[PDB]
């Protein structure tokens, strides 16, 4: 299928900009006292 | 001979022919192969065969 | 825009001769037209053989001329194929039939005469809706 | 080149009369007379070589004969094109209302 | 690649439904 | 497919066994209150 | 200590952390099949012959679609309602092509979602609830019948089941508006009153209590926390909440009473989905919605057209153009 | 086209000991119609899954 | 002793034709003054070959097995027409009507679906010369028409179809048009294809025979959007041969 | 220029899951009681 060749950066990042900024502020979290 | 024979003597299917970031199956280099063209004889004008 | 006597005159025979129904028997003729026929003709159009359907422009060309009262009427006691060739009774409602098609068991002279008045005005009021299926619902 | 050859014979006599090689049959009740009976024995002896030659159908009476001669006007020949032929399609075309 | 790109992220789905119920926060009554 | 088809036969009857054996297994008392 | 008297201790204990139960033997091996064969048909099957024209339909990602577009497509419409295992077939290929998985899915699904909701009745007796939670469940459960089972039967075929598939459903929606004209049957309008109204009187409740939450926090902490699990006094004040909105309507218009505010809350929803319910259910046997085409006619008897004659306008081209290959006479009677 | 022109890298340890089927009909020795069992490509893979 | 069509109804074997005993090694006389006709022709396909495309274009082409995937509607039947008494002796059968054609789909190995119009239409088919009569040593070949697989009105997935439908790619307003001529633009197929009945069993009390064919005919073209494959088909085949 | 085009997707996983690895650990060791 001719599909956009941007899609899956696109869709890569969408997923793992916003993840990543919540496992770090899940993870610090668990770390403190 | 069979196809697949002169296939082998071939050196796209030699694997000392590639390159570290040349990615993908062999077929994405030279092409996915159809046919053998058949043994070419070359010959000068006096008529000899030349290698 | 009303249903005048104009609209309400329509050709009784094929030498010419009109004739001017009531708005009564205008009224009888589509509820008898309703009663016997339009569950294969609702609208103009014949649901078991889209081919013929019940202009005016049709019926004078069928033979024997079906574009006035007298053949109208004559169609509904003795009906035929559009060329005349053949009588079609057996598979159509007609007062010959009344036994198998028991909706024409009580439908009088005046009933027939009713319902041709309905699907000659029709046309009239309606243009090429009547006759022309969905494309002009 | 590629040619849709239905379009194409709209360009023909096909497309400005009733052609009696290929014409589906509900277009014998444009004219008086013809249909069912005639239309039916019109396209069960095709194809014709010429629109006389509907005048050669075997049985006919001395009505249908004339039916025939009075519609000859109206009638064409063009090639066979097996599109229309198909399928039934000149006794069905998939067209109603 | 799309055909991965939707498995992959429909995989992570399913495996976040088996976190989230068998390793969730315990309810606790204080 | 004749294998395949006599396997879920087993498989089913065996569930619906279950099911209706289990519900026959003093299923009122099998509540926090009243032992019926 | 027999065997089979500890495995109905296990199987109805409610210390397990998903309750089993008598139902629960039954919907546990149906929904993993139906998952299964979900999974790998919209991945990898081929496509299907829905209208048993051989025009076979893709509905797979393999094979050219893409979430919105993908769907396990319907079986052939030469099957009908003809029973369709996989050993009917002479082949898995055979199986494919002519909709199989659809069947073995809907099938399968349709019996553990009905084992779902009695699984809900049976925890709540284990657990000394009163019992109708159930209840609520049969109104999108009613609806899943709906369309993958009786619509089917009414019908005469599965291929008019819904399809399980995003776009797929959508042609369900436009087919079915085309051949019952569902918007004007009243059951689905009673149907969206149920969810429009559902959702209103959500985000009603929702700020309702939100906005008499008692102060328990900080300005920095999350008031969430003011609210501790199993703590028994009430979290916000309901006097406060019908004080505000009985003076936004008029004081009667409101409710002071949670229990009654509760079940108004359980019963707007699932009356109304179950009208929807019985809207699929009854279109299945074709009593459709209101046909208003040409009721009003002048004096002459010039049709004058309403708002429900374009809606006609708009059913008509989706009649004729739905299933461009399957029709061969003038009538599509179902 | 053999497997090593497609760039196939477990494709050839399965053929290797025994795995040449698969269940849509094809062996990698270019037969047709051929029955693998359950032990096609696609079962190994299914297994390894499992 | 005799079946109804409730005995028979879900078996399969409404898709399998008539067979004759082993008794049936018998001579159907030919009276070359009497006319004849063929009052139940009917053909059981039992295996399905498709010719497979190689890409070398040299090497020899075989007929590779196939798997039906459209179940147990294959067969044709009814199949009635005139047996023409030639001058030499000969015994020609020319097709006139009846179930005459079946829309099948077999599948490659691999996965690759063929459909084809399975079909005998406008069958004319002669024996050997000097026919006196019918016997187990009787053969049949013969020619027949295969009309496009989709008749004329059918409509593709975008719409566009021959006497029917768009003539071009509405989705791609403005793409240009001679890259997708073949698409765009359908064509309606008209190939022949070739039989042999080989007769097997001869019931000369009845004038009934059985037997095996062989036939061969392209296959779906998709309104000329595609090449056609080749395809063999054998299977046994039934007649009963009447006065007429 | 005819680059390859997961070129772009490389580079950028190649990047940002490491360095997020990092920032995560980093993150949590400043927040741990001090
Ligand atoms: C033993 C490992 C191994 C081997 C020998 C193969 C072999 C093959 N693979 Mg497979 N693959 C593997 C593992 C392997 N694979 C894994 C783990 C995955 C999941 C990611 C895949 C997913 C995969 C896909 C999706 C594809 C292949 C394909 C192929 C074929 C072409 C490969 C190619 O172009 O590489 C090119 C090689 C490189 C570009 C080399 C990378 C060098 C790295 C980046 C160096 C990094 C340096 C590091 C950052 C420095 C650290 C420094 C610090 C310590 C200071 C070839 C037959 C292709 C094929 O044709 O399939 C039919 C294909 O499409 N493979
Ligand atoms: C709880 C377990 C369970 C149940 C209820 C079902 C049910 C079904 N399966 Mg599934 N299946 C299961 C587990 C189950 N399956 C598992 C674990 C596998 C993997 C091996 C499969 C693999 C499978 C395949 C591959 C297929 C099915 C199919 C079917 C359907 C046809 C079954 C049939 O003909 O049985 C007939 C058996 C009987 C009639 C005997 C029942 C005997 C009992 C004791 C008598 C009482 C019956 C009566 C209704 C009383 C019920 C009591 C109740 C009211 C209280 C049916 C929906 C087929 C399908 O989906 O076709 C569309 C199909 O092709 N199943
Ligand atoms: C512009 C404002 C507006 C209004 C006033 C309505 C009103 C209505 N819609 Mg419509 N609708 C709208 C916009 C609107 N819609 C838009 C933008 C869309 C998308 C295009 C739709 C799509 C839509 C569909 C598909 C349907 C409706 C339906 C309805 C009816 C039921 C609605 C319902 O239960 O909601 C939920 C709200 C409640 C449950 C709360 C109460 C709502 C009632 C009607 C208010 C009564 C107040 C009272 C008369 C005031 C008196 C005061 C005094 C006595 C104290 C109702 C007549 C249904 C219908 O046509 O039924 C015949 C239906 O099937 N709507
Ligand atoms: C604003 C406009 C509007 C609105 C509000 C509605 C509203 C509705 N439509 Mg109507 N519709 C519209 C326009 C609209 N429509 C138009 C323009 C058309 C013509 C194109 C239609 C034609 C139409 C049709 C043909 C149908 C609807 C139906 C409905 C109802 C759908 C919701 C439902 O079925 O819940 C019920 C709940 C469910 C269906 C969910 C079942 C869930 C099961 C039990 C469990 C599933 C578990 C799942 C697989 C896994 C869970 C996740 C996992 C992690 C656990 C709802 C009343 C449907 C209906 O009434 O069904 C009865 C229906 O069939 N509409
Ligand atoms: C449970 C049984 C089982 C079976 C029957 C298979 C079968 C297969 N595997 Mg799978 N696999 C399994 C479990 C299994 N696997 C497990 C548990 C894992 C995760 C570790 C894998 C991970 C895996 C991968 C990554 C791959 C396979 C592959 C395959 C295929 C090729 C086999 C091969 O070349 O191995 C060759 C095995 C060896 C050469 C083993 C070497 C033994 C060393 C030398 C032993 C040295 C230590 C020993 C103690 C020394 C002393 C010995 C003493 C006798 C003197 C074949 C279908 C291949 C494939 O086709 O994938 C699709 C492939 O790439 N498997
Ligand atoms: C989160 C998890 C990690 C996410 C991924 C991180 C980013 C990826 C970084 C690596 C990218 C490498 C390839 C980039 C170019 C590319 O597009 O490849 C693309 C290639 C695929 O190749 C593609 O194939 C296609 C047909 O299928 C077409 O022919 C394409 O033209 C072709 O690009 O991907 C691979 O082959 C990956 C398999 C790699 C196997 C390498 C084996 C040897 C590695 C040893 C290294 C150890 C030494 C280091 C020690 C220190
Ligand atoms: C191809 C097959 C190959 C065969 C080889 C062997 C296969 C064995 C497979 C076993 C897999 C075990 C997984 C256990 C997971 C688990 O639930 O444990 C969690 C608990 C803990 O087990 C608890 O375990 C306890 C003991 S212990 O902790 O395990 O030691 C025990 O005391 C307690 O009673 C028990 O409930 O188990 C339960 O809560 C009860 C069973 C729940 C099962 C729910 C299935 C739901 C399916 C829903 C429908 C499909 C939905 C699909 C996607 C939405
Ligand atoms: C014209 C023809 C002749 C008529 C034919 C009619 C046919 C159909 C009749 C249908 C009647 C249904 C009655 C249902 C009663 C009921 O649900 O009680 C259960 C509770 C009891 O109410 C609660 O009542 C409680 C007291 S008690 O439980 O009733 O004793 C009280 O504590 C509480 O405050 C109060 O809310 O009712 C409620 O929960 C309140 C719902 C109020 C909804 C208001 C809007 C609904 C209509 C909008 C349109
Ligand atoms: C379906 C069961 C019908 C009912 C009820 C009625 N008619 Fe009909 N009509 C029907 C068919 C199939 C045909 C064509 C028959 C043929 O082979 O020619 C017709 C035709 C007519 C016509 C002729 C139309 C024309 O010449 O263009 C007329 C005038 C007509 N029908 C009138 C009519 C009346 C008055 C009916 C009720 C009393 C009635 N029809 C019932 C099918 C059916
Ligand atoms: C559809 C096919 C099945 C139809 C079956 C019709 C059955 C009609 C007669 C039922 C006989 C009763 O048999 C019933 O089953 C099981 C196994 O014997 C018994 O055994 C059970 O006893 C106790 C009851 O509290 C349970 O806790 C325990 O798990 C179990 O061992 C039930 O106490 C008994 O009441
Ligand atoms: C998890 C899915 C299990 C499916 C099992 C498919 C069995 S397939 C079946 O069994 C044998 C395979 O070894 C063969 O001998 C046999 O010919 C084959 O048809
Ligand atoms: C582990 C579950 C396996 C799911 C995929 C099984 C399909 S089998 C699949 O079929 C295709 C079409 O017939 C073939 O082209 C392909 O070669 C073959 O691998
Ligand atoms: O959710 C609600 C809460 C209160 Br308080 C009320 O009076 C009405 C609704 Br709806
Ligand atoms: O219209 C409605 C009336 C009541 Br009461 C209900 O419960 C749901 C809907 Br929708
Ligand atoms: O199939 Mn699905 O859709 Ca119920 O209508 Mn008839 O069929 Mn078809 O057309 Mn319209
Ligand atoms: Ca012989
Ligand atoms: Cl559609
Ligand atoms: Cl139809």
């Amino acid at each position: 299928m001719e599909v956009n060749q941007l899609g899956l950066i696109a869709t890569a990042l969408f997923v793992l900009v916003p993840s990543v900024f919540l496992i770090i502020l899940y993870v610090q979290t668990e770390s403190q006292q | 001979i069979p196809e697949k024979l002169a296939f082998y003597d071939y050196i796209g299917n030699n694997p000392a022919k590639g390159g570290l970031f040349r990615t993908g199956p062999m077929n994405k280099g030279d092409g996915i192969a159809q046919a053998w063209k058949g043994h070419a004889v070359f010959r000068n004008k006096e008529g000899e065969e030349l290698f | 825009a009303e249903l005048t006597p104009e609209v309400l005159t329509v050709p009784l025979n094929s030498e010419g001769k009109t004739i001017t129904l009531t708005e009564k028997q205008y009224l009888e003729g589509k509820r008898l037209f309703q009663y016997a026929c339009a569950s294969c003709h609702v609208g103009g159009i014949t649901k078991t053989n889209p081919s013929l359907d019940l202009r005016t422009e049709t019926l004078a060309l069928a033979t024997p001329p079906r574009d006035n009262i007298e053949g109208l009427v004559d169609y509904m006691k003795n009906p035929t194929t559009y060329d005349g060739e053949q009588e079609i009774a057996e598979v159509h409602p007609s007062l010959r039939s009344a036994d198998i098609f028991p909706k024409m068991r009580n439908l009088t002279e005046k009933d027939l005469v009713a319902i041709a008045g309905h699907i000659l005005v029709e046309p009239k009021i309606l243009g090429d809706k009547w006759g022309g299926g969905k494309v002009y619902y | 080149e590629l040619v849709n050859v239905v379009d194409e014979k709209l360009g023909t006599a096909y497309g400005e009369k009733i052609d009696l090689n290929n014409t589906n049959i509900a277009a014998f009740i444009q004219y008086r007379g013809l249909y069912p009976t005639l239309a039916k024995l019109i396209v069960k002896n095709a194809p014709y070589e010429s629109v006389e030659d509907v005048l050669n159908i075997p049985g006919l009476t001395e009505r249908q004969k004339q039916i025939l001669r009075e519609n000859l006007e109206h009638f064409t020949v063009t090639e066979v094109e097996t599109a229309l032929v198909e399928g039934g399609d000149r006794y069905n075309n998939g067209l109603y209302k | 690649m799309e055909t991965i790109t939707y498995v992959f992220i429909f995989a992570c789905i399913i495996a976040l439904f088996f976190f989230a119920i068998f390793f969730r926060e315990p309810p606790r009554i204080t | 497919m004749e294998t395949l088809k006599i396997t879920v036969y087993i498989v089913v009857t065996f569930f619906v066994l279950l099911f209706v054996f289990g519900f026959l297994s003093g299923d009122p008392a099998r509540n926090p209150k009243r032992k019926d | 200590a027999n065997l089979w008297e500890r495995f109905c201790n296990w199987v109805t204990s409610t210390d397990n952390r998903l309750y089993v139960g008598w139902f629960g033997v039954i919907m546990i091996p149906t929904l993993l099949a139906a998952t299964i064969c979900f999974v790998i048909a919209f991945i990898a099957a081929p496509p299907v012959d829905i209208d048993g024209i051989r025009e076979p339909v893709s509905g797979s990602l393999l094979y050219g679609n893409n979430i919105i577009t993908g769907a396990v497509v319907p079986s052939s419409n030469a099957i009908g309602l003809h029973f369709y295992p996989i050993w009917e077939a002479a082949s898995l290929d055979e199986w494919l092509y002519n909709g199989g998985p659809y069947q073995l899915i809907i099938f399968h699904f349709l019996l553990g979602a009905s084992c779902y909701m009695g699984r809900q009745w049976e925890l709540s007796y284990r657990l000394g609830m009163r019992p109708w939670i159930c209840v609520a469940y049969s109104a999108p459960l009613a609806s899943a019948f709906a369309v993958f089972l009786i619509y089917p039967i009414g019908q005469g075929s599965f291929s008019d089941g819904m399809p399980l598939g995003i776009s797929g459903t959508f042609n369900f929606m436009i087919v079915f508006q085309a051949e019952h004209n569902i918007l004007m049957h009243p059951f689905h309008q009673l149907g969206v009153a149920g969810v429009f109204g559902g959702a209103l009187f959500c985000a009603m409740h929702g700020s309702l209590v939100t906005s008499s939450l008692i102060r328990e926090t900080t300005e920095t902490e999350s008031a969430n926390y003011g609210y501790k699990f199993g703590q028994e006094e009430e979290t916000y004040n309901i006097v406060a909440a019908h004080g505000y909105f009985g003076r936004l309507i008029f004081q009667y218009a409101s409710f002071n009473n949670s229990r009654s505010l509760h079940f108004f809350l359980a019963a707007w929803p699932v009356v109304g989905v179950w009208f929807a319910a019985l809207g699929i259910s009854t279109m299945a046997f074709n009593l459709n919605g209101f046909n208003f085409n040409h009721s009003v006619i002048d004096a002459k008897g010039n049709v004058i057209n309403t708002w429900a004659d374009i809606i006609n306008r708009a059913n008509l081209g989706m009649e004729v153009m739905h299933e461009r290959n399957a029709h061969n006479f003038p009538l599509d009677l179902a | 086209n053999p497997m090593w022109r497609q760039g196939m890298f477990v494709l050839p340890f399965m053929a290797r000991l025994g795995v040449t089927g698969s269940w849509s009909g094809w062996s990698i020795t270019g037969e047709t119609g051929i029955d693998p069992g359950f032990w096609s490509f696609e079962g190994v893979a299914l297994a390894h899954i499992v | 002793q005799t079946l109804t069509y409730d005995d028979i109804v879900g078996t399969g074997l409404a898709n399998k034709c008539p067979t004759l005993d082993d008794t049936a090694r018998g001579a159907y006389p030919i009276d070359s003054s009497q006319t004849y006709r063929i009052a139940r022709l009917c053909l059981q396909p039992t295996t399905f070959l498709v010719k497979e495309e190689p890409k070398n274009k040299r090497q020899e082409a075989e007929f590779v097995p196939t798997k039906l995937v459209t179940r147990e509607t294959t067969s044709l039947d009814q199949i009635q027409g005139e047996l023409k008494v030639n001058s030499d002796g000969s015994l020609t059968f020319v097709e006139e009507d009846g179930i005459d054609f079946q829309p099948v789909t077999v599948q490659m190995a691999g996965g690759e679906r063929i459909p084809l119009l399975f079909t005998v239409k406008n069958l004319v088919a002669s024996t050997q010369p000097n026919v006196t009569s019918i016997t187990t040593s009787t053969d049949f070949k013969g020619e027949f028409n295969v009309p496009s697989y989709r008749t004329a009105n059918f409509l593709d997935p975008k719409g566009r179809g021959l006497a029917s439908g768009y003539d071009s790619a509405i989705a791609l307003p403005q793409a240009k048009e001679e890259e997708l001529a073949r698409a765009n633009v359908k064509r309606f197929s008209l190939t022949k294809g070739q039989i042999s009945l080989n007769v097997a069993k001869v019931d000369g009390r009845t004038g009934e025979i059985a037997g095996t064919f062989e036939s061969e005919q392209l296959s779906d073209d998709d309104m000329g959007a595609h090449e056609p494959h080749e395809v063999k088909i054998q299977g046994v085949f039934y007649a009963s041969i009447e006065p007429a």
